[PDB]
RNA sequence: CCCCGGGAGGGGAGUGAAAGAGAACCUGAAACCGUGGACUUACAAGCAGUCAUGGCACCUUAUGCGUGUUAUGGCGUGCCUA
RNA sequence: GGACCGAACCGGUGCCUGCUGAAACAGUCUCGGAUGAGUUGUGUUUAGGAGUGAAAAGCUAACCGAACCUGGAGAUAGCUAG
RNA sequence: UGUCAAUGCACUAAGGCGCGCGAGAGAACCCUCGUUAAGGAACUUUGCAAUCUCACCCCGUAACUUCGGAAGAAGGGGUCCCC
RNA sequence: UGUCUCAACGAGGGACUCGGUGAAAUUGAAUUGGCUGUAAAGAUGCGGCCUACCCGUAGCAGGACGAAAAGACCCCGUGGAG
RNA sequence: AGGUUUGGCACCUCGAUGUCGGCUCGUCGCAUCCUGGGGCUGAAGAAGGUCCCAAGGGUUGGGCUGUUCGCCCAUUAAAGCGGCACGCGAGCUGGGUUCAGAACGUCGUGAGACAGUUCGGUCUCUAUCCGCUACGGGCGCAGGAGAAUUGAGGGGAGUUGCUCCUAGUACGAGAGGACCGGAGUGAACGGACCGCUGGUCUCCCUGCUGUCGUACCAACGGCACAUGCAGGGUAGCUAUGUCCGGAACGGAUAACCGCUGAAAGCAUCUAAGCGGGAAGCCAGCCCCAAGAUGAGUUCUCCCACUGUUUAUCAGGUAAGACUCCCGGAAGACCACCGGGUUAAGAGGCCAGGCGUGCACGCAUAGCAAUGUGUUCAGCGGACUGGUGCUCAUCAGUCGAGGUCUUGACCA
């Protein structure tokens, strides 16, 4: 079979024990200064296309 | 960097054409003759070091036949030998000179240049026989 | 961790190094005589000379060096001189060479005429 | 005893009476006395000296008031020196004498996660005759059940470099005092532009 | 280890690294601006900047140099007689990048690179 | 019929005793996965329980009465087969 | 010409790699034969103590000192489990 | 197309494809590779493995032999462009 | 001639990080340390003493008499077959 | 006495505890091979013998053999003996013996056999827990922050030769030939470093072949590897290359050597007491370290905000961080360091350095292959500065109001 193999099934507790580290981070979203929608920082406001002026269509 | 197994050329008329080294010693010529060794572990022969060696090839009409074990001092490394001013030397082929247990050469003469470092380690007669102490 | 002093380490190195830098006749891969001093023979200051082809030049400042290759009694020899080594008197251009590459080690295994 | 701070500038070729000398150039730029540690107040004797300057726009208020109480411009770097009792500010001038031996402390260049051959000189297995242990790969780590653990302090793959390091009894070749340059024989730990401490040779010779 | 670096392997061999940077320089020059992965844009920036600086010399040598990398004759023509001359009094900085969020399929973040 | 959705899915409206039957259509146990809440745990050695006591919480076979949880002390070598 | 070198083709020498494989026998490299006791297609004949076999107890539909399927048959089990 | 020849090798025509996860990073270690100072089998059970050799011309070629052979023995030289 | 003294540097494909899809063998249950001692005679789990805050990620293979096949050796069966 | 040999016995393991040797990696005992200290000697010196103390470190490279051993070569201060499942196969070999083939010798009428001998012969990508090496996240450390730090404790290190001075002295008829102290130079080992000497440097520069292409020529690009081949080669990384190290001093000890000294009117190192005394012990050297929950110390910063008995603790903020962006001699991720417009962080651009080695184009010489000039040219990854040309926009998240007791000082 499979040289290394695990010994006892891991506990419902210890399994969720390891998982205390998989929580996602929410984006630090910010209010776009022209389109009045939300945008990622140091990127281009998807809603209006603006980046001080305006680079992308729509 | 001579080490055991590596074959040298002989710079004397002692009658060997070329030896193969089999040990690497410490080799103070030292008023009573050659010293006893300076530790059993040294790995590499440099210019000026003494080595033990089998005589793998020899002159017909020799003073020194094939298969003699012998002690030769090394006088030409392909390895760079650096010096106190900054300069380096290096010869196209490695070569040695067979010598007796008081250090003196066994041939009547040396052949090719010899490193100035032989003069450093008090190898008087080898230095004296050689055409150029480079 | 590392200091961030505003500093031209270029010129700090240059000041040090220029105190021990020395300029020589302009050779360039064709042969010459290096006349030089062996204080090394006793307390006396013997002189000796190496005439050979220049097969490379390396570095700059303190570190610049050049490489001569000759033949002495059958066995080939090469030597490496720092331009600023005190054990070097004068170089002089014996000859001028029509070589075609900066380094020209091909003469290691050419040895002939 | 004597101490000072500087940046590692590089290594070059030199001469002194026809001996070629590798040297490391160091900037022992003038250091300021930010703090004085009496035993009577801080329980032991020492001096807090600073090194690389930085503009007060980058210096937060607590560090600002630290430097300010001592009357000094802000310094990117601070360190203590045990048993020093300098005066005024600690310039490399005369603090080292030409030809002194000195303890040079620096920080090893960071080599990341090295294997066993790089890290501990293992010399792992043969490259032919038939393995899949060719590279590093230590051989054993124990001996069957006999204690049945692997020893504490075992030598193993790890983070190599980035260590503090001291190299003792390097010689002081030269001192260009007005430049605040100190020329020292041989190598010093860590990469160019890094911090280094020169102090009086701790293991002074007999 | 890696304490001095020319850029990136991307995940490609010496031959490709080149063929890419060449093609992408060709497209940004033909097209004024293009979007691609933020990486490949950061890698593109200096190749194309230097290319325009080569063509900025005008003589046949600089054109043949540019021909070494931009193997499409019209783009080389445009860069030689149109774009480089325009960049006359501009000391580098011929190029800019701005980043435009993340892609669906591989969840990679694209950005645009465009002539200045 | 209406709402969000490309859809899938759902929320209303309406039929029906019932949609706590809606077509993944009687009941719908357990393992197994989740949400919320009580009491709790980051100096700690453990067949996981058991006895004892304090703390906290709740009162529908239920205010001396417990029930749930918990801290600390004592004690304590899974089951079966062979 | 049971001659030589060597592609196709037939093969399988040594090493590595693969070893819950890309693959229940393989891949790259290397290597043997390569006008012959040669290679290969279609049709067809020989089988279970039986066939075949330049001979290993090999092969006989992916594990042959006696194939598979069904049946006697819930064989018998001084043995182990429960 | 090139190369004594060729269905060989290299690039390519017609034609067909980039192998149905992708992007970065440039640690240990593992696979498949390139180079390597001085030394040259000291490795090891064994030169296992990997080098070295390499095509075609020319000269040259041993013991031994069933007189065919050993033999591509061994070894040395040439090889490009132009008139 | 990197087989070796004695290993270095570089390449690519993995290994690592992010987004998509997502197995396996194994698993009495686990709140699963070291020494020494004792125990069916090689102790995480008994005794004494030491050490030790909670939880992960990349890695190594000494233990878990690690995993796989109700040992092919050996003996036994008034077992079998060639 | 030990428990490392051959054995007895048969206790766990036959629903498996893989066995010889090598390699790799270690670590322990001491009944000590070397070094260190001592007694005695049939110890003059030197060279030894043997016993006592001592386990810090050290203990070589080859030939033969599967070998372990052992013999040999050539060295050595020495080439120690054993434990650790005869340590170590989920770490590697697979040479050895325990499968199938085949052969010899032998035994058996045979099928087959072995104390044997010989050629051949599948060693299983994914670590759950513990143990180990590295790296983060959390909470704690009675306010919230930025730095500097004591060192409880813990780790590393620890070898040794040769020569020279003492001194041709003490000693010895002589030959010979010292201790003690003082210098110097090596080996092996380790740490750091890249100036030197070198390695490499997968597209930094050049040369070269075939073939395909940019119409052609000239000039270039692709493929020939995952660099087509070759010749060089900066930064980086690197050893074979450099530099540094092992200690000095000190405290308590071992064998042992003594002072003072009774019992025991003498003697006695011991019975009270005291000094000397090792590579060993403690400290000294380097590194780690307050999760030393016994959580330490010092300098500095910010300060008493707000909400009706209803939401009772939370919420705007300070000092200060963090997200994000551009980078790094930092790095798997994380972490760490630097910059982010009151800006030289990176790219680019300029200048320089360094590498390659004389560009294209034109002219010219020549029948031509080519040569020469223009030209130390041309081109240029990672190197040193400068420079606001590009991007480091704009912004969002988070973060104090300091429990109680007792004692002293204060108004
Ligand atoms: C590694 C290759 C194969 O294993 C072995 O050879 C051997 C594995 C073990 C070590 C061995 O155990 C040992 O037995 C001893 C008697 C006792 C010993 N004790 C002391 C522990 C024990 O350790 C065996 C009997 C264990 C048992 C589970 C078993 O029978 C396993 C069978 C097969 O899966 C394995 C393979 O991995 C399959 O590899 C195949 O190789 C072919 C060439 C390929 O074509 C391919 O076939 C399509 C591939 O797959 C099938
Ligand atoms: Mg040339
Ligand atoms: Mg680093
Ligand atoms: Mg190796
Ligand atoms: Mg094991
Ligand atoms: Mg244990
Ligand atoms: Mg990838
Ligand atoms: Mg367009
Ligand atoms: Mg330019
Ligand atoms: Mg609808
Ligand atoms: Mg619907
Ligand atoms: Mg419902
Ligand atoms: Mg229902
Ligand atoms: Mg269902
Ligand atoms: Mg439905
Ligand atoms: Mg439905
Ligand atoms: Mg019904
Ligand atoms: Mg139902
Ligand atoms: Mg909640
Ligand atoms: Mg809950
Ligand atoms: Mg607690
Ligand atoms: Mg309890
Ligand atoms: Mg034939
Ligand atoms: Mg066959
Ligand atoms: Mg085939
Ligand atoms: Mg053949
Ligand atoms: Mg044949
Ligand atoms: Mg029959
Ligand atoms: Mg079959
Ligand atoms: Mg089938
Ligand atoms: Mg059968
Ligand atoms: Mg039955
Ligand atoms: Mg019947
Ligand atoms: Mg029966
Ligand atoms: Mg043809
Ligand atoms: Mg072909
Ligand atoms: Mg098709
Ligand atoms: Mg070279
Ligand atoms: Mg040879
Ligand atoms: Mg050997
Ligand atoms: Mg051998
Ligand atoms: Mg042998
Ligand atoms: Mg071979
Ligand atoms: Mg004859
Ligand atoms: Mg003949
Ligand atoms: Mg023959
Ligand atoms: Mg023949
Ligand atoms: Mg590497
Ligand atoms: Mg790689
Ligand atoms: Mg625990
Ligand atoms: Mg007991
Ligand atoms: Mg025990
Ligand atoms: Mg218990
Ligand atoms: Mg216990
Ligand atoms: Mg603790
Ligand atoms: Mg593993
Ligand atoms: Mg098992
Ligand atoms: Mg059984
Ligand atoms: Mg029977
Ligand atoms: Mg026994
Ligand atoms: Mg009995
Ligand atoms: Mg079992
Ligand atoms: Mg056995
Ligand atoms: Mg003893
Ligand atoms: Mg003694
Ligand atoms: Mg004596
Ligand atoms: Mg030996
Ligand atoms: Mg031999
Ligand atoms: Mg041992
Ligand atoms: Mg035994
Ligand atoms: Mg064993
Ligand atoms: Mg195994
Ligand atoms: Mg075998
Ligand atoms: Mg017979
Ligand atoms: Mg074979
Ligand atoms: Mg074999
Ligand atoms: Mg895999
Ligand atoms: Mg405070
Ligand atoms: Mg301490
Ligand atoms: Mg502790
Ligand atoms: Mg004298
Ligand atoms: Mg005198
Ligand atoms: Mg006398
Ligand atoms: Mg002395
Ligand atoms: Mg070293
Ligand atoms: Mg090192
Ligand atoms: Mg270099
Ligand atoms: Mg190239
Ligand atoms: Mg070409
Ligand atoms: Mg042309
Ligand atoms: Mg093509
Ligand atoms: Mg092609
Ligand atoms: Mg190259
Ligand atoms: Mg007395
Ligand atoms: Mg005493
Ligand atoms: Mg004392
Ligand atoms: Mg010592
Ligand atoms: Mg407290
Ligand atoms: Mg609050
Ligand atoms: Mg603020
Ligand atoms: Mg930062
Ligand atoms: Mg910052
Ligand atoms: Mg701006
Ligand atoms: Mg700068
Ligand atoms: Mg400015
Ligand atoms: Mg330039
Ligand atoms: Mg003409
Ligand atoms: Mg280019």
């Amino acid at each position: 079979a499979k040289h290394p193999v695990p010994k006892k099934k891991t506990s419902k507790s210890k399994r969720d024990m390891r998982r205390s580290h998989h929580a996602l981070t929410a984006p630090n979203l910010t209010e776009c200064p022209q389109c009045h929608g939300k945008k990622l920082s140091h990127h281009i406001c998807p809603n209006c296309g603006y980046y001080d002026g305006r680079q992308v269509l729509a | 960097m001579i080490m055991p197994q590596s074959r040298l050329d002989v710079a004397d008329n002692s009658g060997a054409r070329e030896i193969m080294c089999i040990r690497v010693l410490n080799s103070g010529i030292g008023g009573k003759g050659l010293t006893t060794g300076g530790g059993g572990n040294k790995r590499y022969a440099h210019v000026g070091d003494i080595i033990v060696a089998s005589v793998k090839d020899a002159a017909p009409r020799g003073a020194v036949k094939a298969g003699d074990v012998v002690k030769a001092v090394v006088v030409r490394t392909s390895h760079a030998i650096k010096r106190a001013d900054g300069s380096t030397i290096r010869f196209d082929r490695n070569a040695a000179v067979i010598i007796n247990n008081q250090g003196e050469p066994r041939g009547t003469r040396v052949f090719g240049p010899v490193a100035r470092e032989l003069r450093d380690r008090r190898f008087m007669k080898i230095v004296s026989l050689a055409p150029e102490v480079l | 961790m590392q200091t961030h002093i505003k500093i031209n380490r270029g010129e700090l190195l240059r000041g040090i190094e220029q105190d021990h830098t020395r300029q020589l006749p302009d050779f360039r891969p064709g042969d010459t005589v290096r006349v030089d001093t062996k204080v090394r023979e006793g307390n006396r200051t013997r002189s000796q000379a190496f005439e050979g082809v220049v097969i490379a030049i390396n570095g700059s400042g303190s570190r610049k060096s050049f490489t001569v290759r000759k033949i002495s009694f059958g066995e080939g020899v090469e030597r490496v001189f720092p331009f600023a080594s005190p054990l070097v008197n004068q170089v002089t251009i014996v000859e001028r060479g029509k070589v075609r590459r900066a380094k020209l080690y091909y003469l290691r295994e050419l040895r002939g005429k | 005893m004597k101490g000072i701070l500087g940046t590692k500038i590089g290594m070059t070729q030199i001469w002194k009476n026809d001996r070629a000398i590798p040297v490391t150039v160091v900037l022992a730029g003038p250091c300021p006395i930010v703090q004085r540690k009496t035993a009577q107040t801080d329980g032991y004797e020492a001096v807090q000296i600073g090194y690389a300057p930085k503009a007060e726009r980058k210096v937060n208020k607590p560090m600002q008031g630290h430097f300010a109480k001592a009357g000094v411009a802000p310094t990117r770097i601070l360190r203590e020196f045990r048993g020093f009792a300098p005066d005024g500010d600690s310039v490399n001038v005369d603090i080292f004498a030409e030809g002194e031996k000195i303890d040079a402390t620096g920080t090893s260049k960071g080599k990341g996660t090295q294997g066993v051959m790089k890290r501990w000189n293992f010399a792992g297995g043969p490259a032919s005759h038939g393995s899949k242990k060719w590279h590093r790969r230590p051989g054993s780590i124990g001996q069957r059940k006999t204690p049945g653990r692997v020893y504490k302090g075992k030598r193993m793959a790890g983070h190599m470099g980035m260590e503090r390091v001291t190299v003792q009894n390097l010689e002081v070749v030269e001192i260009r005092a007005g430049e605040n340059l100190i020329l020292v024989k041989g190598a010093i730990p860590g990469a160019n532009g890094g911090l280094v401490v020169l102090r009086s040779a701790a293991k002074a010779s007999a | 280890m890696r304490h001095g670096k020319a850029g990136r392997k991307l995940n490609r061999n010496s031959s490709a690294r080149v063929a890419l940077a060449r093609a992408q320089a060709t497209a940004l020059l033909r097209e004024g601006r293009i979007q691609t992965t933020l990486t490949k844009a950061k890698e593109l920036r200096p190749f194309v900047e230097q290319l325009i600086t080569t063509a900025k010399g005008g003589d046949l040598h600089s054109r043949r140099l540019v021909a070494q990398d931009i193997h499409d004759k019209d783009v080389v023509r445009k860069v030689m007689d149109e774009v480089a001359p325009k960049y006359a009094e501009r000391p580098g900085g011929y190029t800019r990048i701005l980043r435009v969020g993340t892609r669906r399929g591989d969840g990679v973040t694209m950005a645009l690179i465009e002539l200045v």
